[PDB]
RNA sequence: CAUCCGGUCGAUCCUGCCGGAGCGCGACGCUCUCCCCAAGGACGAAGCCAUGCAUGCCCGCUCACCGGACGCGGCGGAC
RNA sequence: GUCGCGGCGCGCCGAGGGCCCGACGCCUGGCGGAGAAUCAGGGUUCGACUCCGGAGAGCGGGCCUGCGAGACGGCCCGCACAUCCAAGGACGGCAGCAGGCGCGGAACUUGCCCAAUGCGCGGCGCGCGAGGCAGCGACGGGGAGCGCGCGAGCGAGGCGGGCCCACAGCCCCCGCCGCGGAGCCGAGGGCAAGCUGGUGCCAGCAGCCGCGGUAAUUCCAGCUCGGCGAGCGUCGCGCGGCGCUGCUGCAGUUGAAACGCCCGUAGUUGGCCCCCCGCCGCCACGAGGAAACGGGAGCGCUCCAGGCAGGCCCGUUGGAC
């Protein structure tokens, strides 16, 4: 046939799975490397940052910040879901930023945001945005 | 409504005293027990006492 | 203009339901013993 | 290490795959009615159950009749089962336990023993007196619902003795 | 313990991918009535360390003090 | 020379050895196995950590003692750090147990004891941060509950007595009095669950499709309802989904994809025929070789997760395989 089925071939067809496997995209992404490298979070769930400026066929504004992850010194932008949630949110203030949904590829109609701001200050965003927790210490 | 154990039957009053561990002693009305000591302490002591040399006796 | 622009009626004092077992022999009662069309504004007339 | 490490341990039940089915939730409500469940774990832990002996008695099948093996572990699990009360003395081949139901293993809890003896009104006043430590079997007292009763124990099932 | 579902069109059949549905390992958030078991600074810092402890025992050798100290000697410290 | 064979080292001689059945070189967020996660079958990923084996004690070297060490809670040197100094000098190695700084998304008491298991030295014992007990502990696993019915009863909790304990707890038992407390997500579809008031492509929701420009079934609120439940939700990774890596089991006229054609080595594949001999593969059985994990026989820790037990007249009680 189209593929080599005699009784002494183990070899090659295991050079031929071991070549063409690489013709995945989503395999190529787990296990070439590059991506571990480009990624900012480097393989972890999520990391640490300080503020420096905030910022802004559906046309609504979104309201995002920009980051400087201490561990890694590189720059990224990050989103704030909740409704009003910018004003608890001061410019150079410390931050923990984590993913989206999706693992590296934007999320909805924002254009190229990939992070989420989940705890300012060391208190949680929507425990602030539902009143458990307050600002008052800063 | 059901309770179990064991009992130990000595022949007689000495063998009782040269095999009993002590705390089972002291828990039986037989002896008295010493009162404790910190072990903490004694290292502390066996630790100074090593550090000096020849006759250590003062400390 | 201020953010959360967009952002009261006297809560319904009424005993809990029960907790426990006793809240899933009340849905049994709910769907078969007891007369029920779940959800509709007719549902909701014949109740107050 | 400390010793406390070599200790084992697992899970009980199963999770259906599929969470939302109206046929599925109708019966497990159904079920949990007739024989008072306090959640569904305890359904899970039937499935889990059943499927350990369905597949016991698949893969004794699977083999020739005359296999020692297979003599040997179609024994053991005729046994276990006649002795728990959930198949019929009456049967003895392999066959009949492949179509066992987990309402068989329900119907040997010691709440559903009592209330079949007519000791209690339902299966809910038999959960409320068994926690209240009012039941025992043989000489011992059983405060747990879910405590199987044997075949040769169902008949020596009470009151407790000290019971108010 | 052999399961699929929504999205290209004015409608239809395909290829093809995007997303959902399950389990497990960790971190974050909210919350927590009773009992049993139970992991716990490993995750490109094998980076830096106040403070205390983690290795002793005794047959041989007593003109020490009132035989017990100490010391020499022996075994162990390579588990 | 070594305990000892050996290019292990030295002198002489000759030239060889390895490679598409992949040498050499480079890289690894590379300790290995027994095993773990997942689940028709076939498989994929991981394997710091309990048992075994290996390596190391800041980096690189050297050495004495001793049967046994290239030892580091042994010594010497260089390098990098660090401490006391009455300035001439002396001195250290927590990847041991607690504890501290830094780092990070992430991780516990500077507690008590040798009573159990063991080791060392020994006659009626000493020592052991091995180990055991307790404390913090929503990593996680297992079992009960916030009622039943027309009156009673029962927990949690409190106060005393036992039992246990090296001492203290905790469990369990006996008396008196007696707090019943549910949250997290969602209601257009996938996917089970619908009425009022605000706002007006703004604010916001939305993993995907999509909603919002005057009834908004989707935003913000109230009512009602749904799922799981002492737990629920969010982020990242692995397996499954996926017959979208296809050995079982994909596709190649037009969707992505048959080299422009021929010869040809390595490689792979090769008609039929002899009944009994030899060899290779193959099938079956067997010996030998750690457990733990997994499966599995038996046993009512009140059940269960578990563990290897218990009553009596016990297979020699058992811990089979
Ligand atoms: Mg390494
Ligand atoms: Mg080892
Ligand atoms: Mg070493
Ligand atoms: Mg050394
Ligand atoms: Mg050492
Ligand atoms: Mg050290
Ligand atoms: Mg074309
Ligand atoms: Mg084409």
């Amino acid at each position: 046939m189209s593929k080599t089925s005699g009784l002494y071939t183990a070899r090659k067809l295991r050079t031929v799975r071991r070549v063409n496997r690489w013709a995945d995209k989503k395999y190529r992404k787990a296990h070439l490397g590059t991506w571990l490298k480009a990624n900012p979070l480097e393989g972890a769930c999520m990391a640490r940052g300080i503020v420096t400026q905030k910022i802004g066929p559906n046309s609504a504004v979104r309201k995002a910040v920009r980051v400087q992850l201490t561990k890694n010194s590189k720059k990224i932008t990050a989103f704030v879901p909740r409704d009003g949630s910018i004003t608890y949110i001061d410019n150079n203030d410390e931050v923990l930023v984590a993913g989206f949904g999706r693992a590296g590829r934007a999320v909805g109609d924002i254009p190229g945001c990939r992070f989420k701001v989940i705890k300012v200050a060391g208190i949680g965003l929507l425990a602030l945005f539902l009143r458990k927790r307050e600002k008052r210490a800063r | 409504g059901h309770t179990v154990g064991f009992c130990n039957a000595y022949q007689n009053m000495d063998a009782l005293m040269k095999y009993e561990p002590g705390f089972r002693k002291i828990r039986c009305g037989l002896i008295e027990a010493p009162k404790p000591v910190s072990r903490k302490q004694l290292k502390n002591l066996k630790n100074r006492r090593l550090k000096k040399r020849g006759t250590e006796k003062a400390t | 203009t201020s953010a959360g622009k967009v952002r009261k009626k006297e809560k319904k004092e009424k005993p809990r339901p029960p907790r426990g077992r006793a809240y899933k022999r009340l849905l049994y009662n709910k769907n078969f013993v007891d007369d029920t069309r779940l959800g509709p504004n007719n549902l909701l007339i014949r109740q107050k | 290490p400390r010793i406390s490490r070599h200790r084992n341990s697992s899970k009980t039940y199963s999770t259906p795959k599929k969470p939302f089915t109206k046929p599925r939730l109708d019966a497990e409500l159904k079920l949990c009615g007739e024989y008072g469940l306090k959640c569904k774990r305890e359904i899970y832990r039937a499935r889990y159950m059943l499927a350990k002996i369905r597949r016991t008695a698949r893969n004794l099948l699977t083999l020739d009749e005359n296999d020692i093996k297979r003599r040997f572990e179609g024994a053991a699990l005729l046994r276990r089962l006649h002795m728990l009360g959930i198949l019929d003395e009456e049967k003895d081949q392999l066959d009949y336990v492949l179509g066992l139901r987990i309402e068989d293993i329900f119907k040997r809890r010691l709440q559903s023993v009592i209330v079949e003896s007519k000791l209690a009104k339902s299966v809910h006043h038999a959960r409320n007196m068994i926690k209240a430590r009012h039941i025992s079997v043989g000489g011992q007292i059983v405060n747990i619902p879910s405590y199987m009763v044997r075949i040769s124990n169902t008949s020596r099932v009470a009151i407790a003795d000290t019971s108010s």
